[PDB]
């Protein structure tokens, strides 16, 4: 009966520690997945705006090649 | 010993916190400067009110509370208001840019910048406790901070304090005073996220409180101030067992044993009475029988739903004021005769009663009449799932078109979190159906 | 606080921009010298949203004046409230734009954009917590239309997570006879669909009709048309600059108004142009819209309403519920509670009560169909394209802009016909 009493309290401790551990890991996974997603969305936006500048340059360039000077 | 730390998150949580702590100070004789002339314990003590107030050597009684919001304007009113001297400045935490009604910004983009400061401040309150019992978290469902930041905070508190009990007071959204179209989204997301991290949550339906103010107090267009003072009375009733003691006082945690039959089924329905104007109180003295009968009138419920369409798994009556068991027993005998209160077949049908003799209190300038006796009933009824159903239906209407979903995805969230959270709600509705089915 | 940086480009942009600052300055008790002499502390509560506080309790609009010609900005500097603006925030060229979107976007407009960004960067750098920018301009000219969208793109590159908001004046043959305005407008809409979060469609077609048919102005001038624009701009910004619960900042307004990122073009309205029922019915009337569209030809995705002045909030609530219940057919069922109502006790100048309407309705496709109709009438015959190809552009950019705006229309129609079941 003493060894069963030990196993119960050890199980209670293990259940608390495991609740902490699982919560810590889920949150860390959500935190990391969210940082990647948001940063990736900003990268796509800026990349589009970069293609705009690239395009504006090949337009100003296109006006040069229309010269008969 | 037995200290409770209160955490008020976002506008709704903070303004409800203003009302609650004002009412606490009046119930205990604490002045706006924190002095409590009746307390001969200078600098400390083990009084029942010390569960909610610490004491300084200068005689200051300070709420064991943290106020946090992602923008400053609401908490700034606390900093400059009537009770500005009640809180240490480090208990009032604010950012500069709020969550814009976006769970993702409160849980991630903005909340992550201040979560560590918040946990550090909570840790300083915890370190002052000799036997911390748990937390009380006040927040709206619909706001970006009340939903997103509360969820993050609840998750982090589970990590930092383990099995320590965490209760919620959650403001369920109503159209008459709602501020965002996406509030059904934020409600489902925070309910899904925090479900594992609270062992008891009291939902307060803003529409229910709105109707009670209009009907019972003759207030044409109730304001948050009207709503919050009524809410504070219900909060006061529930925490009165922790803050006062007495022969007939029953600790809230003992009601909790009866109220929560399974971890997920932890959303009690609260009913408060009497809610009466001063004009009417001048004519009528409401007896124990009258206020008890009012608890079973659906119009006095904190959440709109029909308990007749569900089954009871628990029923607790929290009395305060001039109330003796004899009157309670008689009133209860009548109610069981007149009202069919259907219990599930697997739990006892006896009402659990507590009595706090300290009479109810009201704040000057309020609309509630001061009565000699009041009661808060806390029941665990399957009918509270109807509130989930209404919220889930609005969620489904918008989500089928992915309306507004880009605001969340743009902040780092994925559609899988929406469907995962919605599936959890469907499972919760199913769980509430299963617990009500008879045994065979 | 929560600062907004204001920018006005081109003739139309600076014209309505100046009127806007005149009107709100009067509301906030700021005089032409930038001193406060109001009466209500609610005027200064959120003053920092639009104003900086200089030395001596002086309030300077956080405004940047841009144009490729000096003319319009000179008359602003000589206007009534001309001395209130920061002299260093006038950024202008000399060559002008010649009503050419290509010049304002790729050529002369691009040679002046960096000096504008220097001033933008200087204003933003001194903000406690910048929330975004608002731009005033026309879509029919060249500077505000071409260079205005250029500034949006360049600004969005340096402030990608801030809110970009524009007041865009749509062209109409009833007001301006310039033949290329359908080209400039479509090229601008092409940009606004991608790079702005919320756009108020200020339609010169509707402004004229209001002045002529409602106000009885046989010969509407730009001053007459601009009285409506400033009254409207005052209304739609009341929540941003007065203590309020609903739609109190640019982002929260966007979250309540924009269910899909491309459908962010708003139909603004105003009333009167008197009881709460009358105010509410008038603000929802097609004749009170600043966009030449009938909301009864489509459906509302979202609506924002703001009532100004002293009035019964119980009555407002009833009338707002009544107008929704009796017109439920015109509100999409799959967005519940999509109409939000704010109230501000401070009325506009001269009126005791006022109501401002901001609608995200699929009926706004009528505005874009009108522009597309004028556009293709010239493009299918490749008329006047040399003004733009001579600056480096090719027919491909026109084709893409046409299909994007045509796609916008079909997307509005898609959600108009969508059903809950
Ligand atoms: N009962 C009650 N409800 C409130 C109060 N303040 C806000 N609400 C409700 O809370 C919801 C809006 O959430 P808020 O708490 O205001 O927003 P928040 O938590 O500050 O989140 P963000 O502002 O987006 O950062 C709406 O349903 C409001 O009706 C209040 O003082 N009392
Ligand atoms: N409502 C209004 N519209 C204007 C005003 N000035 C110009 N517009 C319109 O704007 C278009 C011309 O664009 P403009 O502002 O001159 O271009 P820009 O100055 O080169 O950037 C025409 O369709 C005009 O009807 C004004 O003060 N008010
Ligand atoms: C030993 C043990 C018991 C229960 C729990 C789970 N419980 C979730 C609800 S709570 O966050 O309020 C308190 C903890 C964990 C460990
Ligand atoms: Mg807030
Ligand atoms: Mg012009």
């Amino acid at each position: 009966k003493r060894e069963h009493e030990r196993e119960v309290i050890q199980k209670a401790i293990e259940e608390n520690n495991n609740f902490i551990k699982m919560a810590k890991e889920k949150l860390a996974q959500k935190m990391e997945s969210n940082k990647e997603n948001r940063e990736a969305h900003l990268a796509a936006m800026l990349e589009r705006l970069q293609e705009k500048d690239k395009h504006a340059e090949e337009v100003r360039k296109n006006k040069e090649l229309k010269e008969e000077a | 010993m037995r200290e409770c730390i209160s955490i008020h998150v976002g506008q709704a949580g903070v303004q409800i916190g203003n009302a609650c702590w004002e009412l606490y100070c009046l119930e205990h004789g604490i002045q706006p400067d924190g002095q409590m002339p009746s307390d001969k314990t200078i600098g400390g003590g083990d009084d029942s009110f010390n569960t909610f107030f610490s004491e300084t050597g200068a005689g200051k009684h300070v709420p064991r509370a943290v106020f946090v919001d992602l923008e400053p304007t609401v908490i700034d009113e606390v900093r400059t208001g009537t009770y500005r001297q009640l809180f240490h400045p480090e208990q009032l935490i604010t950012g500069k840019e709020d969550a814009a009604n976006n769970y993702a910004r409160g849980h991630y983009t903005i909340g992550k910048e201040i979560i560590d400061l918040v946990l550090d401040r909570i840790r300083k309150l915890a370190d002052q406790c000799t036997g911390l019992q748990g937390f009380l978290v006040f927040h709206s469902f619909g706001g970006g901070t009340g939903s997103g930041f509360t969820s993050l905070l609840m998750e982090r508190l589970s990590v930092d304090y383990g099995k320590k009990s965490k209760l919620e007071f959650s403001i369920y959204p109503a159209p008459q005073v709602s501020t965002a179209v996406v509030e059904p989204y934020n409600s489902i997301l925070t309910t899904h996220t925090t479900l594992e991290h609270s062992d008891c949550a009291f939902m307060v339906d803003n529409e229910a409180i709105y109707d009670i103010c209009r009907r019972n107090l003759d207030i044409e267009r109730p304001t948050y101030t009207n709503l919050n003072r009524l809410i504070s009375q219900i909060v006061s009733s529930i925490t009165a067992s922790l803050r006062f003691d007495g022969a007939l006082n029953v600790d809230l945690t003992e009601f909790q044993t009866n109220l929560v039959p399974y971890p997920r089924i932890h959303f009690p329905l609260a009913t408060y009475a009497p809610v009466i104007s001063a004009e009417k109180a001048y004519h009528e003295q409401l007896s124990v029988a009258e206020i008890t009968n009012a608890c079973f009138e659906p119009a006095n419920q904190m959440v709109k739903c029909d308990p007749r369409h569900g089954k009871y798994m628990a029923c607790c009556l929290l009395y305060r004021g001039d109330v003796v068991p004899k009157d309670v027993n008689a009133a209860i005998a009548t109610i069981k005769t007149k009202r069919s209160i259907q219990f599930v077949d697997w739990c006892p049908t006896g009402f659990k009663v507590g009595i706090n003799y300290q009479p109810p209190t009201v704040v000057p300038g309020g609309d509630l009449a001061k009565v000699q006796r009041a009661v808060c009933m806390l029941s665990n009824t399957t009918a509270i799932a109807e509130a989930w159903a209404r919220l889930d239906h609005k969620f489904d209407l918008m989500y089928a078109k992915r309306a507004f979903v880009h605001w969340y995805v743009g902040e780092g969230m994925e559609e899988g979190e929406f469907s995962e959270a919605r599936e959890d709600m469907a499972a919760l509705e199913k769980d509430y159906e299963e617990v009500g089915v008879d045994s065979v | 606080m929560r600062e907004i940086v204001h920018i006005q480009a081109g003739q139309c942009g600076n014209q309505i921009g100046a009127k806007f600052w005149e009107v709100i300055s009067d509301e906030h008790g700021i005089d032409p010298t930038g001193s406060y002499h109001g009466d209500s502390d609610l005027q200064l509560e959120r003053i920092n949203v639009y104003y900086n506080e200089a030395t001596g309790n002086k309030y300077v609009p956080r405004a940047i004046l841009v144009d490729l010609e000096p003319g319009t900005m000179d008359s602003v500097r000589s206007g009534p409230f001309g001395q209130i603006f920061r002299p260093d925030n006038f950024v202008f060229g000399q060559s002008g734009a010649g009503n050419n979107w290509a010049k304002g976007h790729y050529t002369e407009g691009a040679e002046l954009v960096d000096s504008v960004l220097d001033v933008v960067r200087k204003e933003s750098e001194s903000c406690d917590c910048l929330q975004g920018f608002q731009l005033t301009h026309s879509l029919g000219g060249g500077t505000g239309s071409g260079m205005g969208t250029l500034l949006i793109s360049k600004i969005r590159e340096e402030y990608p997570d801030r809110i970009m908001n524009t007041f865009s004046v749509m062209p109409s043959p009833k007001v301006s006879d310039t033949v290329v305005e359908p080209y400039n407008a479509t090229l601008s809409v092409h940009q606004l669909v991608e790079n702005t979060d919320e756009t108020y469609c200020i339609d010169n077609e509707a402004l004229y009709d209001i002045c002529f048919r409602t106000l009885k102005l046989t010969t509407p001038t730009y001053g007459d048309l601009n009285h409506l624009v400033s009254a409207t701009m005052s209304g739609v910004t009341t929540c941003l600059r007065f203590p309020g619960q609903l739609n109190a900042d640019l982002r929260k307004l966007a979250v309540n108004m924009v269910p899909f990122p491309r459908l962010h073009f708003f139909m603004p309205g105003f009333a009167p142009l008197l009881t709460v029922p009358e105010l509410t019915q008038q603000m929802f009337d097609s004749k009170n819209m600043m966009a030449a569209c009938d909301p009864r030809h489509g459906r509302y995705l979202t609506v924002a309403a703001i009532f100004r002045g002293r009035m019964s909030m119980k009555e407002v609530d009833e009338q707002m519920l009544n107008v929704q219940n009796k017109n439920s057919s015109y509100f999409v069922e799959w967005i519940p509670n999509n109409v939000k109502t704010a109230v501000c006790d401070i009325p506009p100048r001269g009126l005791k009560m006022s109501a401002t309407f901001i609608g995200n309705s699929t009926a706004i496709q009528e505005l874009f169909k009108r522009i597309s109709e004028q556009f293709t009438a010239m493009f299918r015959r490749k008329a006047f394209l040399h003004w733009y190809t001579g600056e480096g552009m090719d027919e491909m950019e026109f084709t893409e802009a046409e299909s994007n705006m045509n796609d916008l229309v079909s997307e509005y129609q898609q959600y108009q016909d969508a059903t809950a079941d």
